[PDB]
RNA sequence: AUGGUGAACUAUGCCUGAAUAGGGUGAAGCCAGAGGAAACUCUGGUGGAGGCUCGUAGCGGUUCUGACGUGCAAAUCGAUC
RNA sequence: UUCAAAUGAGAACUUUGAAGACUGAAGUGGGGAAAGGUUCCACGUCAACAGCAGUUGGACGUGGGUUAGUCGAUCCUAAGAGAUGGGGAAGCUCCGGGCCUGAUUUUAUGCAGGCCACCAUCGAAAGGGAAUCCGGUUAAGAUUCCGGAACCUGGUAUGGAUUCUUCACGGAACGUUGAAUGUGGAGACGUCGGCGCGAGCCCUGGGAGGAGUUAUCUUUUCUUCUUAACAGCUUAUCACCCCGGAAUUGGUUUAUCCGGAGAUGGGUCUUAUGGCUGGAAGAGGCCAGCACCUUUGCUGGCUCCGGUGCGCUUGUGACGGCCCGUGAAAAUCCACAGGAAGGAAUAGUUUUAUGCCAGGUCGUACUGAUAACCGCAGCAGGUCUCCAAGGUGAACAGCCUCUAGUUGAUAGAAUAAUGUAGAUAAGGGAAGUCGGCAAAAUAGAUCCGUAACUUCGGGAUAAGGAUUGGC
RNA sequence: AGAACUGGUACGGACAAGGGGAAUCUGACUGUCUAAUUAAAACAUAGCAUUGCGAUGGUCAGAAGUGAUGUUGACGCAAU
């Protein structure tokens, strides 16, 4: 039944950024110098790298990362299937 | 800190200040020979210890 | 660039910056204290 | 326009002297640096110089190569279009 | 406290005693600064009482 | 005689030299592990950094292909219209596409490339600084030769098996207006290898140049000097010919 | 002439830090109205640019060819700049 | 300085009081860096010193004083001192395997196996960095000691948990095991202008507490009204929010802008502080009448009430504008992963929690300057920082007030010319002098006005004139 | 900002606080100089050019290393 604390934040810097709390070890994680507490995100596939924070602040971004590795797979079933036709056809038409 | 802190220098300086003081009656008493004026003395404003 | 230590806006005695708050003598959270602006 | 007469741009840093030719050249490179160009990929006109030779978008954050004073050039258009004509014919 | 009592109260703002410029004393930088923020903050009230329009409160705005 | 002269000075000592850790770096191209028929070598560039070792940008490119020596990663030098998103190929069977990489041998004659190799691996010695560029008129199926075209005009006789990379280099039409400070000339003279300002000969006195002494300011003597001579006789103009300013031409070519 | 020995002064450099009261002036180009088919324009405005001007910390050293000239000082002091 | 007075063999300069000035970004405040090298503090001497006395002092002599897990050095890496093949030079001189384990066994002995790139140390006592404040005490130390309270760092102990085929929550964002192996943030970094958060300040009143004060009066007007790191609560700003949800010429700033790669509404989120609370804290010492030789001891003020002036000042956090010029780097805290292997009344982690030992290094005095630094000196010189919030002025100046600091090493009597700083001069007005040199002169600001020329930016505060109080 | 009634010789009342205009010479400007008799017209300046230089660059330090050039490059670097 309590309030706390993870980081998003901010856009200099590299794309960000979401991430989620583990908890808070000693003190949320929760921009300054030294990182204390702690980020996740929770794992497989918005893929987060992440930041943590105690320190101020920088993830890669949670809806692009999914897009770009499921529109990469996307990019890839489509150039692998038009590889696999093209090996079909070549294959299969004179002699 | 400070100053000047360095642990070997610190001693040297100090060390130097005893070194200079005066005499004992003594000396003068049972004596050699000798108005003695010690000599080695360090002074206020005036010399310098030593670069 | 920052952290010295701050010094008193009143009694002008150099307290910490991680210490919020003043004193040489009963200034006792009068928070007059300026972080010294960090050399020259 | 401006409270001005013909067109410094950048001139009221020089002051009076430096000519019309030589300020002409300066304005000239510079003022169109800072005019609104359109991003390729979004389409805003968002684009600035960064630096020198780099260019930035301030909506898609993409960063891109081009001239140092002027996002592109026309130099630049003809390199990419005579390695086209050549790309085109050995593809056939 | 006495000179400020007597700056309630017009005064000591006369001709001859106004010094700093015309300009240090209000360049209408500082003027504009409060005023700037004056009327955005009516215009936000206009429009949650509901007065004119929206189309109107551009027009307004941008004057 | 003398005092040491300007030249001489040059020499070496640390007001002569580059501040070379302010560079970022070298940005010569990598060295094929093989093939590159598309993407293993894949780059994506991520950012564009400038270069204050030759005031023109630099392309942040990762490269991720493996192994165990792998080689991957960094800076390599930007083209004109290269960009964050865009794709890098370095090697032989790239897509002929402007910002990737491959031997002058696998380019299709007339297209500008840059960054071109003297020697095969030496990484990419030609047309190099910003908006210059060599043009490959000649190949053909030639195995022994590829004639190229400096940002000079001369051509240069160099081995198919040179890499180069398509375009021209960015930042283009950076000598075209003019520096009209001190102040903004002075700053650009801290990156490189430069004392300056620099002061005149002729202003000199002739202890510190051939050029100095005499209550007017002249030269003393000609200018047009003997390729022989030693460093702090050679200075005006060297080995010259001809001087003024208003014919000649010609490409010579031996 | 030979061998060392001084970049605590000072010249320039580099790295790493910091300082510049307050004010005037008035560039980019943008909003209103009004001109305008447009290109553009005018007029109000706003925002502030500059090896920017008046000047403070600081830095400099023109002038009295002043004081001093066995000095306070082996180049100092004021008033001026 | 003067004037009483203290003391002394001796008093213009030692000291007490009174009365008077002066110092004011420090021609004399506070606290330090370098450097000095004990100058500090006490006491007692006065030959020598202090350009003079001298009871005095920073002379002299004689003791004493500096207390660190939490300040800072140590650590790191930077511009490179550069160890460091090989090679010149006789030579001096000079450039360019190491790391991690598994049988045993819990003592670490012991046999045996597996990884990996460009390598040391040093270098800023002012880069960066693990942690501490409150007041109390000394003749002389103090964020060190102490009384209270807190916290850290390094390398373990264990009930109470939980969570146990390695987690519920919330549509979502999010929320309250573990080897081989890759990859990263923080630290971490320009300049201009620049809004907002907010604090302490200046300030005022209603007001609680305690001072000054009337030839004559009305209130006046005054010192003040204190509180820590940091327990844990917060209404939680901006910014992101390609959250959901909505589906647009509308939204919106100081300005630029933003949007239909979905604007505003409007259910959320993240998330700052030297921050507001709430507690730390009925923790704790001083003035006012009173007692006491002193030690001691007494209640109340410390459990005030609201705000203004943009005073954008610092700590923080938007951004826009910016360079042929692009703004360091590391130790260390922590994390994403990507997984062999191990989960049975056994056994397995992650901790709160409270212990549990330690913390072993060297510095701390004082001056920091018109008297302890440098310059031969008790040198009108030089030489870095912070205090940019003291009060009226902000055009500079001057004067102040509870900070606080001082009266420089010569005095007395008079007052001529000469001289050195300095003012004012009839009326005339550059005649003087190389030279209008100086000095006078003009002065702020508003209104009105403003020429030639010009690269139309400027010239320009042209010029000229007018105006300004006290209320 | 505006008005009042009225005083003073004066209302920037003190202190501080630009005297203005024209002709000519030079050097475009801001900047730099003889630390201790020259701050200028000298120097720098940015603009404009010629010349060398294709890379183990030429050019400069240097016996060699190796450095400096450059981890750059004929839109650049050097010399004038």
């Amino acid at each position: 039944l309590k309030a706390g604390k993870v980081a998003v934040v901010v856009r200099g810097r590299y794309a960000g950024k979401k991430v989620v709390i583990v908890k808070p070890h000693d003190e949320g994680s929760k921009s300054h110098p030294f990182g204390h507490a702690l980020v996740a995100g929770i794992e497989r596939y918005p893929l987060k790298v992440t930041k943590k924070h105690g320190a101020k602040k920088v993830a890669k971004r949670t809806k692009i990362k999914p897009f770009i590795k499921v529109v990469n797979y996307n990019h890839l079933l489509p150039t692998r299937y038009t590889l696999d036709v093209e090996a079909f056809k070549s294959v299969v038409s004179t002699e | 800190m400070a100053a000047q802190k360095s642990f070997r220098i610190k001693q040297k300086m100090a060390k130097a200040k005893k070194q200079n003081r005066p005499l004992p009656q003594w000396i003068r008493l049972r004596t050699n020979n000798t108005i003695r004026y010690n000599a080695k003395r360090r002074n206020w404003r005036r010399t310098k210890m030593n670069i | 660039y920052n952290c010295d230590k701050s010094v008193c806006r009143k009694c002008y005695a150099r307290l910490p910056p991680r210490a919020t708050n003043c004193r040489k003598r009963k200034c006792g959270h009068t928070n007059q204290l300026r972080p010294k602006k960090k050399l020259k | 326009m401006a409270k001005r007469t013909k067109k410094v741009g950048i001139t009221g840093k020089y002051g009076v002297r430096y000519g019309s030719s030589l300020r002409r050249q300066v304005k000239k490179l510079e003022i169109q640096q800072h005019a609104r160009y359109d991003c390729s990929f979004c389409g805003k006109k968002t684009v600035k110089r960064g630096a020198a030779g780099i260019w930035t978008c301030s909506c898609c954050k993409k960063t891109v190569a081009g001239g140092a004073y002027t996002v592109s050039t026309a130099a630049a258009a003809t390199v990419r279009s005579t390695i086209r004509r050549l790309r085109e014919m050995v593809e056939a | 406290r006495a000179h400020a009592q007597s700056k309630r109260e017009g005064r000591h703002s006369g001709y001859g005693k106004r010094k700093g410029t015309r300009e240090a004393r209000l360049p209408s930088q500082v003027v504009w600064i409060r005023r700037l923020r004056v009327l955005r903050r009516l215009l936000a009230k206009y429009r949650d009482a509901g007065k004119i329009d929206k189309h109107l409160y551009h027009v307004l705005y941008k004057e | 005689m003398g005092r040491v002269i300007r030249n001489q000075r040059k020499g070496a000592g640390s007001i002569f030299t580059s501040h070379t850790r302010l560079r970022q770096g070298a940005a010569k191209l990598r060295t094929l592990d093989y093939a590159e028929r598309h993407g293993y070598i894949r780059g994506i560039v991520k950012q564009i950094v400038h270069d204050s070792g030759r005031g023109a940008p630099l392309a942040k490119v990762v490269f991720r292909d493996p192994y165990k020596y792998r080689l991957r990663e960094e800076i390599f030098i930007a083209n004109e219209g290269v960009h964050t998103g865009q794709f890098i190929y370095a090697g032989k069977k790239a897509s002929l596409n402007v910002g990737n990489v491959l031997p002058l041998g696998s380019v299709p004659e007339g297209t500008i490339v840059s960054n071109v190799e003297e020697k095969p691996g030496d990484r990419g010695a030609l047309a190099r600084a910003s908006g210059n560029y060599v043009i490959i008129i000649g190949h053909n199926p030639d195995e022994n030769k590829t004639r190229v075209r400096l940002p000079s005009g001369a051509k240069k006789v160099i081995s198919s098996d040179a890499r180069g990379v398509i375009g021209v280099i960015a930042g283009g039409g950076r000598v075209d207006k003019p520096l009209l400070k001190a102040g903004r000339a002075f700053h650009k003279y801290r990156l490189k290898r430069n004392s300056w300002p620099k002061t005149r000969g002729v202003a000199m006195n002739p202890v510190d140049h051939p050029h100095g002494g005499g209550n007017h300011q002249h030269i003393g003597k000609a200018s047009t000097i003997s390729r022989g001579a030693v460093s702090g006789q050679k200075a005006g103009l060297i080995a010259a010919r001809r001087t003024g300013l208003l014919r000649g031409s010609q490409k010579t070519q031996d």
